Formats: structure tokens, sequence, C-alpha cells
């Protein structure tokens, strides 16, 4: 698939910020819509959180990684089924405004299991 | 200076106990040594912020959180100064707000250009560049709104009739122009303003003040201005302060400076900026040297420019504290020491 | 990389935090309004790790626009050197992850 910047859906504001400095976002003019969605922790209903998550995910036909620092758990109960297909939707747990602590990763988790 | 403590002087004396407030270095090295947030809040807590950040729990305190805590009880005293004086004095601290309400304008530009949000974004508005229009000037549909709501009842008019001309601001970048060239305006109006009306010596430092900070706006656009190239010289000539103290001499080099060899030959011709860009941070350089002048304004006793030098000393101060406190939270102990401030 | 991505995040979110303070307020919705362009993106590639064509993406900075950062003070270019950096580093990592996956 055609290449794409990480999104931040579920990272924290800082961590959103910090993509954006780096250049993690393009715009999209067909629906005025851009590439990293907005880091409203705290803000945002689960409900929307896991919605942008899906279309991020899913919607999206770019090959966007995703971002899910310190998400909660509106983003953790959808990590179970959502690492399914990690192309062109990648999935990671940067850090955030909460701590990144291995214990709430997906991934870790299944790596550790695996063993 | 005898005719200064007719009105000023209850202003004069609470702003002398304030600075009587202002952090010392042997306090910076004891807030150092504090290993975590709360032990940082259990610390300033015996310096002059005192119980401020009793109101918030120790898991919900963030760097960010102290910021805007700190930053609100220093604004609260500045609207408190503010209203509590007239006259020459009360468009003295005006013109001190300016500078934060031309910020304030500049990020309320951006969306209106594009109109994602309002709300939000009018309420992330720092809360001393406040005007009694913003809340109107806000809920502008487009940039024609804002142009006409922003040249009638608000003190953007001047500086926007000058710099603007019916609202040609969609083919202009918002930050690197719009703001730039209004913070000018701004900027050329004050340094007129204590040219006229204030007496001696608030003038002469506060003149040589507002010329540093011109110089240090000037300097900042020159060296943010190379890396890209579509900031033709013209506009960047008038883009820089045109008023200051390295103006004209340096300011026309600074004009035609192309690279980093052009700007470091052009600033390191003035004597007090030699090797000023040369090693390290110019934040570090920069914030020293505004210190410096702003300790000399404290050293006159009687002079307008003693707010300025007060409230710039006590936003570099909150600035230090956000840096302790973020460098002692997101670890990185090795640039504690980073902090500028000498009192 | 867990803990090596997190130590390079938190590096990454004090340098921008520096450039912050550099700068006054903060990057906030002047960084956001420069979501037009993206200076940092995943390249696609394969590269066949014991026979099996794994999908490793590979991060390329674009080199045609920088201007996201070209704003307020001179620290922002250090703190987007910074966090392009630490965009390379969790790249690396989603790319070790998808190859863990497939």
């Amino acid at each position: 698939a055609e290449k794409r910047t990480l999104i931040a859906v579920i990272a924290d504001e800082d961590t959103t910020t910090g993509l954006l400095l780096a250049g993690i976002g393009q715009i999209t003019p067909e629906t005025q819509e851009k590439n990293f969605f907005v880091y409203q922790e705290g803000k945002t209903t689960k409900e929307e959180i896991t919605d942008k998550f899906n279309h991020f995910t899913e919607e999206r036909d770019d090959i966007a990684i995703l971002l899910i620092n310190q998400h909660i758990a509106e983003n953790i109960r959808a990590r179970v089924d959502s690492f399914t297909n990690a192309f062109p939707a990648i999935l990671e747990i940067p850090s955030k405004d909460h701590p990144y602590d291995p214990e709430k990763d997906s991934v870790l988790k299944r790596v550790r299991k695996l063993f | 200076g005898v005719y200064f403590n007719i009105d000023n002087g209850f202003i004069e004396g609470v702003v002398r106990g304030y600075r009587n407030g202002l952090l010392s270095n042997n306090q910076y090295i004891n807030l150092t040594q504090c290993d975590t947030l709360e032990d940082l809040k259990l610390q300033l807590s015996s310096t002059d912020y005192g119980n401020f950040l009793s109101s918030v729990s120790s898991e919900s305190l963030t760097t960010s959180l102290i910021q805007e805590y700190a930053s609100s009880k220093l604004y609260h005293e500045f609207n408190y100064i503010r209203d509590q004086s007239s006259g020459s004095t009360r468009k003295f601290m005006d013109y001190i707000t300016y500078g934060y309400m031309i910020d304030n304008v500049a990020l309320m530009i951006t969306g209106t250009i594009h109109d994602r949000d309002k709300g939000e974004i009018l309420q992330r508005c720092h809360p001393l560049g406040w005007f009694d229009t913003l809340p109107t000037l806000s809920v502008a549909t487009d940039l024609e709104s804002l142009y006409e709501t922003v040249l009638v009842d608000t003190p953007l008019a001047p500086y926007f009739k000058n710099c603007f001309d019916t609202a040609e601001e969609l083919d202009d970048m918002n930050i690197e122009i719009i703001r730039n060239k209004l913070y000018k305006a701004y900027l050329e109006d004050f340094y007129n303003f204590v040219t006229e009306e204030i007496p001696e010596p608030a003038k002469e430092c506060m003149q040589t003040l507002l010329g540093f900070e011109a110089d240090r706006r000037s300097i900042n656009i020159a060296l943010n201005s190379l890396q890209s190239s579509d900031i033709d010289p013209d506009l960047k000539s008038d883009l820089l302060p045109n008023i200051g103290k390295l103006y004209p001499l340096a300011t026309f080099h600074l004009a035609q400076a192309q690279d980093f060899e052009g700007v470091r030959a052009a600033l390191a011709n003035v004597y007090e900026y030699r090797g000023f860009l040369e090693t390290g941070n110019l934040e570090d350089h920069f914030y020293q040297l505004e210190m410096e002048l702003c300790r000399d304004a404290f050293t006159q006793q009687f002079a307008i420019s003693t707010v300025w030098a007060w409230m710039k000393s006590k936003e570099q101060e909150v600035r230090n504290i956000t840096w302790i406190a973020e460098c002692i939270a997101q670890n990185q102990r090795e640039r504690i020491n980073n902090y500028i401030s000498v009192y | 990389a867990k803990q090596k991505m997190g130590r390079v995040m938190q590096t990454a979110a004090f340098s921008l935090a520096e450039v912050s303070y550099a700068t006054g307020e903060n990057i906030g919705y002047q960084v956001q309004e420069s979501v037009s362009t993206a200076r940092f993106k995943v390249r696609a590639r394969q590269e066949n790790v014991s026979g099996v064509y794994l999908s490793q993406f590979e991060s390329y900075i674009d080199p045609e626009i920088n201007d996201f950062r070209l704003t307020g003070l001179g620290r922002g270019g250090q703190q987007v050197q910074r966090a392009k950096e630490i965009y390379s580093r969790a790249v690396e990592t989603l790319v070790e992850l998808a190859s863990l996956q497939t």
C-alpha cells in the first residue's frame, strides 16, 4: 500500500504535538481530514476514540502506523483484535502523559505469552 | 523623579515587595535537589508561591499544570497592578499587555483561515493578553469579519491599518508573517510611546530594554528565516523591528544575510553580541541578557519600567520553575542547572 | 526496544517542551496547523527474512519540505530533529512488531 505517517489517535496531546513537530501528519483535501487524529485525552468520549481508531485502522487504506501511547481502555479493549492484519494498519504504544508501562502493552503481552 | 510618587507610589511599593518575593539562586539550588514533583511543590510552598498548588492531587499534578497555575497567580497579580493604577502608567501597563494581546490575536487568526473550531481556541487563549472584544472576534466567520472587528473597538486597529490592507491574509503565513509583522508594529508604537511620555530614568532604561527585545526578535527572525528562502529580504527588511540599538548598521546585513555565515558576520559586528550565537543555545544567552537588564531596571528605584522589569522577571522565573519541574519529572538530571534567573 | 523507545519518546518530549520554553507559550495550535504536509513517512519495503516475505516498513523522512517547524524560536529546529530521531526509532520498533506478527 501507499506510504503514510504514523497516526497519534490514542496518544497524549504532548505526544501528538511531538509527532506533528516531527512531521507525522498530512492533510486530506478530499474530505478536509488529516493523517493524525486529535489527541483529546481526558476530553473525548471513549466511543469517539474507538471510532477514530477504527477509522484509522480499517477505513484508511494508507500504510500509516498507529500510536496507542498510554491509551485508555477504549483502545486497550480494541487492541486485542486490532493487531490482526498489521498492514496497512500497524500498531504501537509510545510514551504519553501516563507512563508507558509494558504491563498494558498488548503486543508485549502476546510476545511474552508466546514464550 | 519626585512626581512619580504622586500616584504610582503604592504601585511602586507593592511591586518592590513583589521583587522581594522573587526566587534566588540558593533556593533554585534547594529546588534542584528535589527528586519528585510532589517534593517540588512541598519545597516550593516554602517559597513565595506558598500553598498556591494545594488544590490539586499529587497524581494529577503535571509540569504543565504547575506552569498554568503559577502563571495564573502571576496573571491575577498583574491584572491587580493594572487596575490599581491610572494614567500614563495605566497606558504603559496596557502596552505591556499588548504584546501578549498581539500573540493571542495572531493565534485567533488561525481558526479563521480554517474554521475547524472556536470554543477551545478561545479557552486555550492565555488570559494575560485578553481584551474586551475577544469573544466577539472569536465568532468571526471569515478573515474579513475579524479584520473589521479588529480595526474597531480594540487596540489592534492601528497596527492592522498600518500593516494590512483589506484582509489580504490568506496568502501570508500567520506565524511567520502575520504574527511577526504585527508584533513589529506593536513594538515600534511602544518604543515611540516610551520616547514621548516616559520620564527619566524610566526612559533611559525602558528604551534600551525595548531595543534589546527588538534585537532578540530580529535575530530570531534572521536565523529562522534562512532555512527557507520564500521570505524575500525586502519583506525580511520590513519584518525586522527597524528600531532598537543594532539598527541600522546590523539590521541591513541581517536583511541581506542569506545563510548562517551572513547572520554570524552581521550579529557579531555589534559589541555585546559577539559570540552570542557562537556557543550553546540562544535561549540561555538571550534570557541571561534579558535578566541582566531587568536586574538593571530593579536597581533604579523611581521608574515606571520597574513593572516591566518585575513581570518579565517573574515570567522568566516561572519558566525556570517549569524547566526544573520538567527536568525532574522527565528525568535527564544533567540539564537542571540551565535556569537563567539571577537574584 | 520497548524500554529503548520509551526512553527515546521521553527525550523527544523533553526536547519539544524545551523548544516551547524557548518560544514562550506552548507550540500548541501553531504546531497543530502544520499538519498540511508530513515530514516523516514509512516507506514500503519487503525483506525476505528466512524465506518469508516480511513487510518490514522502512522509515523515510520527507526530503522535499520541512516547514512544519518553521515558526517562533530557533530551538524549533533542534526539537524537530529530536522528534525525527524519535520517530525513526519508533518506526524501527513498529517494523519489528509487524515482522513479529507476520
